[PDB]
């Protein structure tokens, strides 16, 4: 067929006829060579698949037409905004409730597609009134009679609904569909339950308040346990998830804490992959950021040689990950628990970070320095403290830094050097 | 010395899930 074609058969009297030409079009966008979306869209063929999604007598020419519009809208903003246009969202949240399940799982496909752009249009397709009939589809008793491609397909499109900022996922939505997904953690599918900690990292990334609303469901324990698991498809969002639970109040991270999150930080700390290295070492590091006593906690799990050996022998960003746990461990922690961080051998791979090009580290770690010379102040051994720092090459590299790399890394520099070293 | 305040995070896209998808055969 040719778009031509397809438009004189679109608008054709006959409905058999008008049928085999959404077919067409529909087979012309699901085949993989580079769709011709674009000139579909210029065909003005979209306004006619929305209306064809609302003939319940032919239920081929609705499965076609939804077909069609998700393959539309799975491209550009542009296309996706053709499709919105065309009033298709009230017309896949009715046929959400269609009698077929193929329709109604192309009616999801299509609006976590049309979600999936932005923040305008998920707040669009929740206006229009989609939460509901979504979160009923997956409501049913047993969730092994739903099909686990058609539960998968509505997972995704419940995280593309909790996904996104500026503006945050509504209030209305998040309240309604929260509990489902407690629900999906509980699961055994793989594939569903890395989207469900996914849509979870969504909503725990921004202010404190969400971050209340998702641990007070009493999910961060189920989140800890599948930290532990041996996929990192689901241990990559449920790390995530935890690290931004971490970044709230005091009571959050002693949530995550009393979950036993710490446990699995010696794996995360020492695992193959870059990126769950430097994601657990950043959660470290907001961890260490919290009381005395969760440091305590932190150094009691025997975390903090694991930290030295990231800080020490690992890539720049994890590096720097790991000098921010070693400033917040500093700037929160007791004497003695600066005296056991100094003995587990942090002062020689924290100053040999700075000859590094970062102002902004260079005057972290020098920071660092100063609070444990403050706690050295505390028990009486400054001197000490001085001699050990110059022997591990330690006042070489702070007065290499008098170079005005920077006029803020100079005047830290040079502090240091009068108050402890001149 | 006091208590440093927590870092939000830096949002990455290493193995996010699809923004979009679309049916083929």
């Amino acid at each position: 067929w040719s778009v031509d074609d397809i438009v004189k058969g679109i608008n054709s009297s006959n409905v058999e006829n008008q049928l085999q030409a959404t077919q067409a079009a529909r087979k012309l966008l699901s085949r993989e060579k580079q769709p011709p979306i674009d000139n579909i869209i210029r065909a003005g063929l979209i306004p006619k698949f929305v209306s064809f999604l609302g003939r319940t007598d032919c239920s081929p020419i609705q499965f076609e037409s939804a077909w069609a519009l998700t393959n539309i809208a799975s491209g550009t903003s542009e296309q996706t905004k053709a499709v919105v246009d065309g009033g298709a969202i009230p017309a896949f949240i009715s046929l959400l409730a269609s009698p077929h399940a193929h329709i109604s799982e192309q009616a999801v496909w299509a609006l976590g597609n049309i979600a999936g752009d932005g923040s305008v249009f998920r707040d669009l397709v929740i206006k229009y009134g989609a939460v509901d009939p979504l979160l009923a589809l997956l409501a049913v008793p047993d969730m092994s009679s739903l099909a686990c491609g058609y539960l998968r397909n509505l997972t995704w499109t419940l995280s593309n609904l909790c996904r996104n900022k500026n503006p945050a996922p509504p209030i209305d939505a998040v309240e309604q569909i929260l509990p489902t997904l407690v629900r999906l953690l509980h699961h055994d599918d793989p594939e569903v339950l890395a989207d469900t900690c996914w849509a979870i990292s969504y909503l725990t990334d921004g202010p404190n308040e969400r971050i209340g609303m998702v641990v007070k469901t009493g999910v961060v324990p189920q989140l800890v346990k599948l930290l532990g698991a041996s996929e990192l498809p689901i241990v990559t969002p449920a790390l995530r998830a935890i690290g931004n639970i971490v970044t709230g109040t005091d009571e959050q991270t002693q949530v995550v804490i009393d979950a036993g999150a710490l446990a699995v930080f010696p794996s995360l700390l020492t695992n193959p992959k870059t990126n769950i290295q430097k994601e657990a070492t950043w959660t470290m590091s907001n961890i260490t950021a919290g009381r005395q006593d969760q440091i305590q906690q932190v150094v009691n799990h025997g975390l903090v040689p694991f930290l030295v050996s990231v800080l020490s022998k690992a890539d720049f960003k994890t590096q720097k990950e790991a000098v921010w746990a070693v400033t917040n461990y500093t700037s929160g922690g007791t004497v003695e628990q600066i005296v056991y961080l100094v003995h587990c051998g942090i002062i020689e791979p924290l100053m040999n970070l700075l000859t590094a090009k970062d102002t902004k580290i260079i005057l972290v770690i020098l920071d660092a320095i100063s609070n444990i010379f403050q706690a050295a102040e505390k028990l009486g051994e400054t001197e000490k403290l001085s001699i050990m720092i110059e022997e591990c090459g330690g006042l070489d590299k702070i007065e290499a830094l008098q170079n005005h790399e920077n006029e803020s890394v100079y005047k830290a520099s040079l502090s240091l050097i009068e108050k402890y070293f001149s | 010395r006091r208590r440093r305040r927590k870092r939000k995070r830096e949002w990455d896209d290493d193995d996010d899930p699809p923004k979009k998808r679309r049916r083929l055969d």
